[PDB]
Parts: structure tokens; C-alpha cells; sequence
């Protein structure tokens, strides 16, 4: 549990900041789309569950 | 030449290790009716000959990245470079490969969609070079037949061609897959015949082509004709010539050079099976020795073995408009020439003359060739894939149409309910009247095309 | 243990101060998502569970 | 790969209008090595 | 996700002096209240919750198991945010946790409920908002709170300036 806690804090980290998001910033947005695919929101609401 | 430059026509080809010796395999999309592309295998074009129609892609842009940031940024002939953004337009259909956003694979592995775009406007028509193993270098020139990875913009995944449950599929996902880009074609020669030219075989004088029986005909629309008059209009007398070469098909065309003539309409092959004369045939049943024909003036001439092929574009020597040539078989080597067994009084026809395949011809059967327009083959092989949807459509409808349902609802094969709707869509937008707000001139020319493209579309069925 | 050791310096690379540097973040997941093994057993692909 | 290198400075410089005091000097200091790296290929030919 | 994180508290994560080794429940607290105030989302109807706002005050007003100001500080504004956010929902979840501050009103730590029982009002006001049984205790509150301040420990001038009430919506 420690190893994929520690990689999705790591990737967590590495997430755009929401002002360049609001700013354009296409790469920021093609960043947040892979982080997005990467791992689901269910996974995250059954991991806090 | 052989180095890739700018505004030519492309192919790209891959190797896939699934076959137990090797297995060779071209990107293609159909463009109207379905967006995705699949692979087209190529090795095994001995008896099968592969559809190159949509399989060309043409190069639009070659430009760098920073350069592409900023064309992106300010919206509204040169060599290939490694490391550069290129723009791929295919050649039947006027879209743009791009990279979807969309996946269905049941294994997700960060992996998208291929298909196709409308317009180039966006940033996931843009695919960037890199080179292949270490023999080349960032920044150097591309020469052809060299291998190499395209990495996508917009999701920054490889063109890869996948290895799942599914058969050899194509997808963008992160694992690497070579590709290389054959060049079909180059910058060519005003009004000369080169292959894959869709073109019409006339005759004599002009008024006299080389056609196929008409839709509703008593037999299955497989006895070649040599009818004239409005036929030449139509989309019957649409030909086009495939080269048993799959590299340079493209280059000029030679006298004795083996071809295989295939009707754009119907998508069947000239051949013949030594069981009913010059008829066309289905692709499976297109080996080589049945269906490669050549075009050479002075008929006799003492014929030699032909020999010296040319792996580049070739001088030009097959001129539209003064073409008079004859054709012949080159595994058999006989001549074809109007038949015209009887002039009957009740014959119920113009001319009426079936083609047929003889040791020696009569006279006045040299062919002359003249090329189609674009909109005319762009609209045939429009009519030949939404006859193939329809007809597909009709027997999976017809399959089930006599036993309830009851239980197991799939009697058989799935109806394909989305690639329909698609098509029909896009059929739809395609007949579309023009606005009201034209310029006089430019609206009646686009009414006429209009219409034109309506009659054709109606003259080859599309309304029963 | 030898991934979450590796993982904890990456976590200083690209979070400082709170906020996050462009650069390292973006280069550091594209290598990431480059190479799927970084992931574990679990998010590299085919048959995860 | 020096002039490839220019090229890249001229497109990411496109968009603005007016280059400030930072992207000058680099300008500067790559002209002055292109100038050096001319008169050296100069030099090659010169005495036929 | 709300109701999820609701249950993990359980009476203040056992609040009472029992283990004393299990204090990661409130190292987690400091860094998930953060993202519950970054909301404010429940505010229309539908909040069956309020359990959940009085676990949340009775772990900010009892905090014996390794006490940490810090983090009281965290779970300070967390209560403030919470109520000044949403209100005039129900009536028993504002009076049970302000019912220590009636009788206890003295405690150093009804700061908090003092805090809240003010800022309630002056937000309110009872415009569209209707009185009921738990508004008439508060002239009994007031009183005894009132009568708590100069009869025994006469307030210092710091508590004293904090403890200024509104004391409105007469009749």
C-alpha cells in the first residue's frame, strides 16, 4: 500500500496548478487529461471509502 | 528523387509478428460512414489484391514545432525532416488523420482512438517524426524507405498497432511500433497515365468507351460491354489501374507493364476464368495469372520479355488524349476487340457489343484513354461503399425478418445500426442545396455539380 | 520498498514551497507514463487488477 | 544546427512584438558566433 | 463522500482516555477538513448529517487525546466555515452542542460556541427563517450565560470583549 501511496501522491504533486489551468495553458489541460486517464474517480472514492 | 519530400502520396506500412513468418499491413480508413482506421494487409496480394484506393495519404505540411506552436497560437515543397509535426490528408475522402479522443479496447493502457478529422483546424491532426534506431539523428533528413516512430500532439502517444484480443488493430497508445512511409507517387507530369488514375477506356472515335452492363440486369452485372452514347457520363465507364508493385504504384505508366483493371462502381477485377470469356471477378478469385493486363502499341511488333523495372517515378510516355494502344493478357497473351457475334434486327440495343478475349483481334479496337475528374471518382467509390453498407444492411434485416424474436435476440450477424446512421448522416450533408447568399456565377456552378452528383448517385441505383 | 524510496525524492523535484515547477512535473511524467512498469503491477495495462 | 537553433529563437519570438533586453543579448551572442563560424568557412575558399 | 468520511470519528475517535496510540485519525483531520472547507456545496436541503456537525463539534470541544493547538485551530475554522455557511435547517443540531455553553459557561472552551451562537444571528436575523421551541430558549440562555459572567470569576477585559452577544430578535 505504501509504494501506490507514494506514486499517487507523487502524480497528485506533478497536477497543473488551477490558475494556468483558467489561463489557457493547453498543456497544462493535455497533463490534467493523462493524469485523468490514468486513474478513475472511482477508484479514488472507493480508496477513501 | 527518393526522399521524401512535400505534396507526395504516402502509404504507411507495418510489420506484425503474429503470422508465423512475417506479415505485412497498410493504415487505411474508408473516410464517409466510418471515421476509425484498420490495417490492410498487402503480403498475400498473389490472389487477393489489396484496395490502395483508400490507402493513400497525402503530405500536407512538414513544419517544426515551434513553428506549428504559433501557427496553432495565431488561428483566425520542403524535404522531410526527423523531428518535425507533419499533416496527413487521405486521398479518397478530403479529411485529416488525427488521433480521437476515444477508446474502446477493455484494457485502457493510456491508449486512444485513430481516426479521422473533417477539418485540420485543432492540434491532434499533427503527428511528429522521431527516428528509428540509432543510424540517424534529430534534425537530419528523412529518406524513403527508412523506418521511424510517429508520436501524436495532442495525446502524445505512439501509432501503434496493437496485439489485444482483437485481430491486428490500430490504435495510440505509449508502446512503440515502426512505421515507414512508401511513396506512391511524386510531383508528375501533366497529362500522363499513371496508376491508380481512375480514367475511362474509349475507343475509336469519342463517342465510344469501354463499359459494364447497367444496374437490374438479367445476369449479375459480370459481362463487360462495349456500350456508348450517355453511358459516358455515367459511372460505369470508371476504371482504374492497379500495378502488381505496391512501393512506387504511382509512377508513369509502361508498355507490357503488368496491371490489373478493377471497376470503382462495383469493385470487382477484369479477368478471365477460361469458363465464360472477358468477365469480371470477385477480388478473392483475383490471382495474378487472371487478372494482369498491358496496354502496348504496334500490336504484333514481335513481342519481347519485358524487363528493367524502375524503382522511382520513370519517364512518361502514356500521353492522355493520344493513347492508342491495345490490350492483352500477359499470362495467356491474347487481344480483346468488340465480338458483335450477329447484327440481329430485334437486338433491343445501341450497340450491344460484349468483350471478348481472342488469340488475334480484328481491327479498329486500339483504346484510347482519358482521365475522370476528381468529384466523379471521389463519387463512385462513394456509391460502391454505401451499395456494399446498404445491401450488408438489407440481408442482416432479411436474416431475421421471417422467425419472431422469442429469445436470443442476435439471430446472426449484428446490424451495423451506427455505421449506418453515420453514413446516412453523411450522405445528408453531402447533398446539401447551397445557401442563398452565394454570388449568381458560383451558385449556379454549385447547382450544377449538385445535380450532377445526384444523377450520378441515381444513375448507379442508390434510390431502390 | 524500493519504488517508495525511489518515489520519495521524485516528491521533491516538483513540489516546493507548496506550489510546482512546470517543467520538472511535465518532463518527470512524461517519463513516468513512458515506461508503464513504474506503475506497479496493478496500472501497467493488461490483466491489472 | 547553429542556424536550425536561430530559427527556433525567430519562431518562439514571432508572437510578441517588441523582443526585450534578454532575448537581444542572446540574439547578439549567437550572431557573433555565426559571424566567426562564417569567417572561418570564408577562409576555407579564399585563395582559390 | 461526505457521508463516507462521516462515520470515521467515532465519539471524537474515542475521545476518551483509553488508548492513547491511534492519533493518526487526527493527523488525517488537519489535511481533509482543509478540502471540506474548500466546498460549500450543502446548503439547499436534504442533510441528514447533522449527527456528523455534532461529532465534529464534540472532537473540536473534547480534545484529550494528545491535544494539539494546532490542529484545534484547523478544526476552529472547520466549525466556523461549516457554520456560517448553512443554516436554519433544524433546530436540535444548533441547541444539543450549544446546550454545554447554556449550562457549562464558563468553560474555556465554549470560545467556539459562543463564536457560532453569535455569528448565527447577525447572518440570519430570522428572515426566512421561523421560530420555533428552540428559539424560545433563548432569553434562559442569555440569562444564565449573563448572570455566569459577574456573579462568580469576574470576566478579564480579554474574554470579556469576545463575550459581547448580540441578545436580538426580541419580542
Amino acid at each position: 500500500m505504501s509504494f501506490y501511496a507514494a506514486l499517487i501522491d507523487l502524480l497528485g504533486r506533478c497536477a497543473p496548478e488551477m490558475h494556468l489551468i483558467q489561463a489557457g495553458k493547453g498543456e497544462a489541460l493535455r497533463i490534467r487529461a493523462i493524469l485523468r486517464s490514468l486513474v478513475p474517480l472511482d477508484d479514488l472514492v472507493g480508496i477513501i471509502s | 528523387v527518393q526522399f521524401l519530400r512535400t505534396d507526395d502520396e504516402v502509404v504507411l506500412q507495418c510489420s506484425a509478428t503474429v503470422l508465423k513468418e512475417q506479415l505485412k499491413l497498410c493504415l487505411a480508413a474508408e473516410g464517409f460512414g466510418n471515421r476509425l482506421c484498420f490495417l490492410e494487409p498487402t503480403s498475400n496480394a498473389q490472389n487477393v489484391p489489396p484496395d490502395l484506393a483508400i490507402c493513400c495519404f497525402t503530405l500536407e505540411q512538414s513544419l517544426s514545432v515551434r513553428a506549428l506552436q504559433e501557427m496553432l497560437a495565431n488561428t483566425v515543397h520542403r524535404t522531410l525532416l526527423y523531428g518535425h509535426a507533419i499533416l496527413l490528408r487521405h486521398a479518397h475522402s478530403r479529411m485529416y488523420l488525427s488521433c480521437l479522443t476515444t477508446s474502446r479496447s477493455m484494457t485502457d493502457k493510456l491508449a486512444f482512438d485513430v481516426g479521422l478529422q473533417e477539418d485540420a483546424t485543432g492540434e491532434a491532426c499533427w503527428w511528429t517524426m522521431h527516428p528509428a534506431s540509432k543510424q540517424r539523428s534529430e534534425g537530419e533528413k528523412v529518406r524513403v524507405g527508412d523506418d521511424l516512430i510517429l508520436v501524436s500532439v495532442s495525446s502524445e502517444r505512439y501509432l501503434h498497432l496493437s496485439t489485444a484480443s482483437g485481430e491486428l488493430q490500430v490504435d495510440a497508445s505509449f508502446m512503440q511500433t515502426l512505421w515507414n512511409m512508401n511513396p506512391i507517387c511524386s510531383c508528375c507530369e501533366e497529362g500522363y497515365v499513371t496508376g491508380g488514375h481512375v480514367l475511362r477506356l474509349f475507343h475509336g472515335h469519342m463517342d465510344e468507351c469501354l463499359t459494364i452492363s447497367a444496374a437490374d440486369s438479367d445476369d449479375q452485372r459480370r459481362l463487360v460491354y462495349y456500350e456508348g452514347g450517355a453511358v459516358c457520363t455515367h459511372a460505369r465507364s470508371l476504371w482504374r489501374l492497379e500495378p502488381l508493385r505496391i512501393s512506387w504504384s504511382g509512377s508513369h505508366l509502361r508498355w507490357g507493364q503488368p496491371l490489373r483493371i478493377r471497376h470503382v462502381t462495383t469493385g470487382r477485377y477484369l479477368a478471365l476464368t477460361e469458363d465464360q470469356g472477358l468477365v469480371v471477378v470477385d477480388a478473392c478469385k483475383a490471382h495474378t495469372k487472371a487478372t494482369s493486363f498491358c496496354f502496348r502499341v504496334s500490336k504484333e511488333k514481335l513481342d519481347t520479355a519485358p524487363k528493367r523495372d524502375v524503382e522511382g517515378m520513370g519517364p512518361p510516355e502514356i500521353k492522355y488524349g493520344e493513347s492508342l494502344c491495345f490490350v492483352q493478357h500477359v499470362a495467356s497473351g491474347l487481344w480483346l476487340t468488340y465480338a458483335a457475334p450477329d447484327p440481329k434486327a430485334l437486338r433491343l440495343g445501341v450497340l450491344k457489343k460484349k468483350a471478348i478475349l481472342h488469340q488475334e483481334g480484328h481491327m479498329d479496337d486500339a483504346l484510347f484513354l482519358t482521365r475522370c475528374q476528381q468529384e466523379e471518382s471521389q463519387a463512385a467509390r462513394m456509391i460502391h461503399s454505401t451499395a456494399g453498407l446498404y445491401n450488408q444492411f438489407i440481408k442482416g434485416l432479411d436474416s431475421f425478418s421471417g422467425k419472431p424474436r422469442g429469445s436470443g435476440p442476435p439471430a446472426g450477424p449484428a446490424l451495423p445500426i451506427e455505421a449506418v446512421i453515420l453514413s446516412l448522416q453523411d450522405l445528408i450533408g453531402y447533398f446539401e442545396p447551397p445557401s442563398e447568399e452565394l454570388q449568381h456565377e458560383e451558385k449556379q456552378s454549385k447547382l450544377r455539380s449538385l445535380r450532377n452528383r445526384q444523377s450520378l448517385f441515381q444513375e448507379e441505383g442508390m434510390l431502390s | 520498498c524500493g519504488g517508495e524510496r525511489y518515489l520519495d525524492f521524485l516528491r521533491f523535484a516538483v513540489f516546493v514551497n507548496g506550489e510546482s515547477v512546470e517543467e520538472n512535473a511535465n518532463v518527470v511524467v512524461r517519463l513516468l507514463i513512458r515506461k508503464p512498469e513504474c506503475f506497479g503491477p496493478a496500472l501497467r495495462g493488461e490483466g491489472g487488477s | 544546427r547553429l542556424q536550425e537553433s536561430i530559427s527556433d529563437f525567430y519562431w518562439y519570438y514571432s508572437g510578441k512584438d517588441v523582443i526585450e533586453e534578454q532575448g537581444k543579448r542572446n540574439f547578439s551572442k549567437a550572431m557573433s558566433v555565426a559571424k566567426q563560424v562564417f569567417n572561418s568557412l570564408t577562409e576555407y575558399i579564399q585563395g582559390p | 463522500h461526505v457521508l463516507d468520511v462521516g462515520f470515521l470519528p467515532d465519539m471524537r475517535a474515542a475521545a476518551s482516555l483509553d488508548t492513547a496510540t491511534f492519533s493518526t485519525t487526527e493527523m488525517a483531520l488537519a489535511l481533509n477538513r482543509y478540502l471540506c472547507l474548500a466546498v460549500l456545496p450543502l446548503i439547499t436541503k436534504c442533510a441528514p448529517l447533522f449527527a456528523g456537525t455534532e461529532h465534529r463539534a464534540i472532537m473540536v470541544d473534547s480534545m484529550l487525546h494528545t491535544v494539539y493547538r494546532l490542529s484545534r485551530g484547523r478544526s476552529l475554522t472547520k466549525a466556523q466555515r461549516d457554520v456560517i455557511e448553512d443554516c436554519l435547517m433544524a433546530l436540535c443540531r444548533y441547541i444539543r452542542p450549544s446546550m454545554l455553553q447554556h449550562l457549562l459557561r464558563r468553560l474555556v472552551f465554549d470560545v467556539p460556541i459562543l463564536n457560532e451562537f453569535a455569528k448565527m444571528p447577525l447572518k440570519l436575523l430570522t428572515n426566512h427563517y421561523e421560530r420555533c421551541w428552540k428559539y424560545y430558549c433563548l432569553p434562559t440562555g442569555w440569562a444564565n450565560f449573563g448572570v455566569t459572567s459577574e456573579e462568580e470569576l469576574h470576566l478579564t477585559r480579554k474574554l470579556f470583549w469576545g463575550i459581547f452577544d448580540s441578545l436580538a430578535h426580541k419580542k
